[PDB]
């Protein structure tokens, strides 16, 4: 489980969603992932 | 916006002088070219006798004389700083004198950058072509046939971009050009042959040569010698094909040689002047080859003497020399066959007043009759002085050091003058006696080998005798910027307040500075208060009993506490450097060098500044001033005046639109309120020495005078046929806009000179229909102000 | 003067002319856009978004593609490009095609080039000496004494006119840049004020709004003065979100390899990070374990770093097995300069 932006790593999901939501960007996933 | 501009004192700096038979083939003439003014004098035994004095619509820039074959007298070629070339002839019909215009044109290349070395103009000694260097890599040529009535020119593409100096060579079968150019290898002298039939260069008579690394002046020696002479600071070298003669005398090492002249027609003697005013004679010694030609044997240089800082040198017959100067009075020196006991051969016959440069000025009614006199800080280096101007009568007070600012204390009956003198580092040693070193009483502030430092002084000068009452020397490596005289707070004494910045060469922007407060009473100048600040105090104003200071990029307000110590009240970090600070009522005008005007207002109840308007238009300024609550007036680059007007939406209420432009044609150092004899009268000084005056007209008169101008421009004939609207168009070196909201005062005042027959056609159908008498009365009313 | 240019939407960064922008492209729309633009004029335009809503752009730069490549791995049309900013333009109107194609009508701004300060008051007699051999402290002290010799005629001193001169102002920036790279050859930088100012602006740690300010200053001298202002007065960097937690000071800024102190890099998923390399960092907690994977700097493993107050991602700590042993790379977006 990797953060697509910064490379943050986790073993579960909730931390991953929180970390991604913490990012202050446009999060254009559809144009990046 | 409506405004009126009148020149109360014609420019007096000398741009350049020429000698020749202009007025008549039988008498000698000397032509001086002050900024926009051309003065033709007839040389006589007693001295110059003025014969004509015309005013061109342009800065003279390049002036030369030439007598093409088939003419009796010498024609005069003038190329102005705006690139208006014109060939003129002098025509004296009976007792009436008038300069005819043989030809005129505008030799300007659309795409190009003006040469960083400056405009250069030269004429073939045989008068076959005129060579002009205006733009890097391009040499413009104007054939001098009788068919070029418009001065048609063609460009020859030079390969050596950086050309230091260039001349035509005497003695050749085709026009030859010799010039010193710099490339990465060094400085090289190179020669080309100009071909009109092919319109291009050809290999010169002798190849390029390497020269002194600074070789920066070229002199074309006439027959029988031929060839060229190259001058730097270190060596003087004569090149003529194979012949090469270099002499490196120690006497010229100290100062750069900046101007030159030919004394004898055969080139046996030359006059050279250097920056610090010394005058040398360069001698050429000749040998006659048996059954050959004359050749040069050796070069000698000897120091004739010391004159005013020489801008142009010309040799009037019978051993007279007219030393023109932009920094000091011009003069007529006399060259004797033997030196006076002091060891100098040069004595002074006559002196011509030169008010410029005017670095600061102030209006003061010394005698209290209600018509104030004017005091200006004129000149630089040893020429510095104070000029007292009254109704135009001028009086001089030399200082022998550069004055920078001035202010007037009515109660103390004295002038405060900031001054600067250069001292060598060999402790430091003074160069010559000065006003600051010869003061009746002196004080010193407390708190390499050949390098030249600047020592700064504050001088208290009595207003009647003009003797230096006191001289206060500032700290080492301190530069004084601002000088304001005022009484702060409820304090009843009057103070000389000085702003200074600590400048160390290793640094770039000064970090430390001081605001000092002096009190002049009982013949002593004692320091009352002193404030340390973290910056340079560029400008200072008396803001309603407080001290407004410009600490680097900051406007700070100091109140005067009862304990006599400046105390901060408010600050406003305004991004730009507040170099120019002006006040009126509650409004403060702040500006830096690159335009960027910014109008603030001091909110009394709150106690802090609030920005009211701003206008950022990158362009160099010289000075700014406030005409009234809503109109501000400044000087932009390329010798221009401009007016901004504070005003709907907020954006419209925070934009100082320009509502007037004008190409004054001079550098305006300082503006100051006051008149020497339309609401308001802002005088302004200039670098050339011209003093001008601006007033605020009413709409009706402004329309009337604009129409009268537009009418005059169709009657009055200008020298060289230069359209007035062209000379008054705004200018920024690649752009022009028509002048608006400015009535050229000289053109209007010239209405009086023209006679009745022209008067009638000027006044026809104007605006009851006006008549010549009514316009004469109106123009008299306008003339009254200056 | 006026033109119409297309805009790729995924690129969110204020590009400065002369700066090299690398990108990865994934979604079909931009793939078609780039394949259509490559054959045509390479006039990629990047808008400086004043509002983070992606619908308010006033100034931008016409980027130019100079490198193109395709990698059809992963079964899909990944394409990698490298462009460079060329000119600055003003947003006249946003005529979106409604397909996501943000077509912008704009105008190309000029560069107001002023003449030398002492070109009006110049003494014509000594004007020949204005040319002088080019070649240090004594040399600069002579340059100032020769070029502004006519400052006597005006009310300001030479050192005040030396604060607005292009060359003397270039030299100070050169010194303060060499203090950062320690291998910056004099000839690497450009030689004229426009290019020099644009290149310097691309290496400072300016966050977002002090770039749109620099990007909208037309006069080259103004840009040089503002850049030197930023470089001198501001010496500390803090977390953008916290705005009050210091991470580093300018003196720790350390360039690596051939690129300047700060350089643009692309992560595996196409995001763009303007990484700034530093010797030391503080207030950061590390997560993960040193793993090489797609390490930007060869031979160095990385661990993710985030400030210990708001946990926002700030950068990575790079280490290697062997010079320097440990250093840090901080993304420029997360950093906010502050006056000490
Ligand atoms: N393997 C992943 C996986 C997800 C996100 C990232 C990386 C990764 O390597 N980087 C950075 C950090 C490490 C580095 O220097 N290069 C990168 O692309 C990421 O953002
Ligand atoms: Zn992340
Ligand atoms: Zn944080």
């Amino acid at each position: 489980l990797f953060c697509p932006i910064c490379g943050f790593t986790c073993r579960q999901k909730g931390n991953l969603l929180r970390h991604i939501n913490l990012h202050t960007g446009e999060k254009l996933f559809k144009y990046h992932l | 916006s409506y405004n009126y501009v009148v020149t109360a004192q014609k420019p007096t700096a000398v741009n350049g002088c020429v000698t020749g038979h202009f007025t008549s083939a039988e008498d000698l003439n000397l032509l001086i070219a002050k900024n926009t003014r051309l003065e033709i004098y007839v040389v006589t035994a007693e001295g110059l006798r003025p014969v004509k004095e015309v005013g061109m619509y342009g800065k003279i820039a390049v002036m030369e004389l030439f007598r093409p074959k088939g003419e009796s007298k010498d024609l005069l070629f003038i190329l102005t700083a705006k690139y208006n070339a014109c060939i003129l002839e002098y025509k004296q019909s009976g007792e009436s004198i008038d300069i005819i215009t043989r030809a005129h044109g505008n030799v300007q290349d659309r795409i190009g950058r003006p040469s960083e070395t400056g405009i250069i103009g030269i004429i073939d000694p045989e008068c076959r072509m005129i060579g002009l260097r205006l733009y890097d890599g391009l040499f413009k040529v104007i054939p001098l046939d009788r068919d070029n009535k418009e001065l048609k020119a063609f460009n020859i593409r030079l390969e050596e971009l950086h050309v230091i100096d260039v001349k035509f060579l005497y003695g050749c079968q085709a026009p030859t050009i010799c010039f010193v150019y710099q490339d990465p290898q060094g400085r090289h002298v190179k020669t080309y042959e100009v071909s009109l039939r092919e319109k291009e260069f050809n290999k010169g008579p002798w190849k390029q040569e390497n020269v002194e690394a600074e070789a920066s002046m070229v002199i074309a020696v006439p027959e029988p010698f031929g060839g060229a002479i190259i001058i730097g600071q270190e060596s003087i070298t004569y090149h003529n094909g194979d012949k090469y003669l270099a002499i490196a005398p120690p006497i010229i090492k100290q100062s750069t040689i900046v101007c030159h002249n030919r004394v004898d027609p055969n080139g046996s003697r030359y006059l050279l002047g250097d920056m610090e005013g010394r005058l040398f004679m360069l001698l050429l010694e000749k040998e006659e080859q048996m059954d050959g030609t004359v050749t040069l044997k050796d070069l000698r240089v000897e120091l004739l003497g010391e004159t005013s800082i020489a801008e142009c040198l010309t040799y009037l017959d019978n051993g007279v020399v007219f030393v023109g100067s932009r920094l000091g009075d011009s003069q007529l020196v006399k060259l004797n066959v033997d030196s006076n006991e002091q060891g100098s051969y040069v004595v002074a016959m006559e002196t011509f007043t030169n008010l410029g440069p005017i670095v600061d000025m102030c209006v003061v009614d010394l005698e209290r009759q209600g018509q104030g006199q004017l005091v200006t800080c004129s000149g630089a280096f040893k020429e510095g002085s104070l000029r007292i101007i009254r109704n135009l009568h001028i009086r001089t007070v030399p200082l022998y050091e550069s004055p920078r600012k001035i202010c007037y204390q009515e109660v103390s009956q004295c002038f405060g003058v900031l001054s600067s003198r250069i001292e060598v580092q060999d402790g430091t040693t003074a160069l010559r006696p000065s006003a600051s070193t010869q003061a009746l009483s002196s004080s010193v502030s407390s708190s390499s080998f050949g390098e030249e430092v600047e020592v700064h002084n504050l001088l208290i000068i009595d207003q009647h005798t003009f003797e230096v009452l006191h001289a206060h020397q500032f700290l080492q490596n301190e530069y004084a910027l601002s000088l304001v005289s005022c009484k702060l707070g409820k304090d009843p004494n009057t103070y000389f307040i000085v702003g200074t910045a600590m400048v160390y060469p290793e640094e770039a922007e000064p970090k430390q500075g001081r605001i000092v407060v002096f009190q002049y009473s009982d013949g002593k100048l004692q320091t009352v208060a002193e404030k340390e600040v973290k910056g340079a105090v560029y400008s200072m104003v008396e803001f309603n009993g407080k001290l407004l200071a410009s600490i680097n990029s900051t406007v700070r307000l100091y109140e005067w506490t009862t304990e006599k110590e400046l105390r901060t009240e408010c600050n406003h970090y305004n991004n730009i450097m507040a170099l120019y600070l002006k006040t009126k009522g509650d409004f403060i005008l702040v500006g830096d060098l690159m335009r960027s005007v910014l109008l603030l207002a001091y909110k009394p109840m709150e106690g802090n500044f609030e920005e009211i308007a701003r206008d950022f238009n990158p362009n160099w300024m010289s000075a700014v001033e406030i005409l009234d609550d809503d109109n501000f007036l400044g000087a932009e680059n390329a010798f221009n005046l401009f007016v901004c007007q504070k005003d709907t939406t907020d954006e419209e209420r925070q934009h100082l639109q320009e509502v007037g432009l004008f190409h004054l044609g001079e550098f305006v150092n300082v503006f100051c309120h006051g008149s020497l004899v339309t609401q308001g009268s802002v005088l302004f000084g200039t670098v050339n020495g011209m003093i001008g005056l601006v007033t605020s007209l009413s709409e009706s008169w402004y329309n009337l005078l604009l129409d009268m101008q537009n009418r005059l421009n169709k009657v009055i004939k200008s020298v060289g046929k230069i359209e007035h609207s062209f000379w008054r168009s705004f200018h920024t070196e690649r752009k022009t806009e028509p002048a608006t909201g400015f009535i050229d005062g000289d053109l209007i005042e010239s209405f009086l000179d023209i006679s009745r027959p022209k008067m009638q056609e000027v006044v026809a159908n104007l605006q009851r229909e006006a008549t010549a008498d009514d316009l004469i009365k109106v123009v008299e009313e306008l003339t009254r102000i200056h | 003067s006026c033109q119409v240019i297309p805009v790729l939407p995924q690129v969110m960064m204020i590009l400065i002319p002369g700066q090299t922008l690398p990108l990865q492209l994934f979604h079909p729309q931009e793939v078609s856009m780039v394949r259509n633009l490559i054959q045509k004029d390479r006039t990629f335009a990047v808008l400086a978004y004043s509002n983070v809503q992606e619908r308010e752009a006033q100034f931008g730069t016409t980027a130019e593609i100079y490198a193109y490549r395709e990698e059809q791995d992963f079964g899909i049309e990944i394409v990698k490009v490298k462009a460079i900013g060329r000119q600055r333009f003003k947003v006249l109107e946003l005529r979106t095609q409604s397909d996501g194609i943000q077509q912008a009508k704009v105008q190309i701004l000029p560069e107001c080039v002023l003449p030398s300060t002492m070109s009006a008051v110049q003494l014509e007699s000594l004007n020949k000496c204005q040319i002088f051999p080019s070649k240090s402290y004594k040399w600069w002290q002579k340059y100032q004494k020769r070029k502004f010799h006519c400052a006597n005629l005006t009310s300001w001193p030479r050192w005040l006119y030396s604060l607005y001169d292009a060359e003397t102002l270039m030299d100070r920036i050169k010194k303060q840049l060499r203090e950062w790279d320690e291998n910056l050859k004099d000839d690497s930088l450009p030689s004229n004020p426009i290019d020099f100012s644009y290149r310097v602006a691309a290496c400072l740690p300016i966050d977002d709004v002090l770039r749109i300010q620099l990007l909208k200053i037309g006069s080259a001298i103004q840009r040089l003065r503002c850049e030197l202002d930023i470089m001198n007065k501001c010496t500390s960097l803090c977390c953008k979100q916290c705005q009050e937690t210091e991470i580093t000071t300018k003196n720790e800024i350390f360039s690596l390899s051939l690129c300047g102190p700060m350089a643009a890099y692309v992560n595996p998923h196409g995001y763009v990070h303007e990484t700034l390399t530093v010797y030391k960092a503080c207030n950061l907690n590390l997560i993960g374990r040193p793993s090489t994977e797609h390490s930007w700097f060869p031979g160095y493993a990385w661990t993710v770093a985030q400030c210990k107050i708001c946990a926002s991602h700030i950068g990575w700590k790079f280490t290697a097995t062997k010079s320097p042993q440990k250093f840090w790379g901080l993304t420029r977006s997360a950093l906010l300069p502050t006056i000490p």
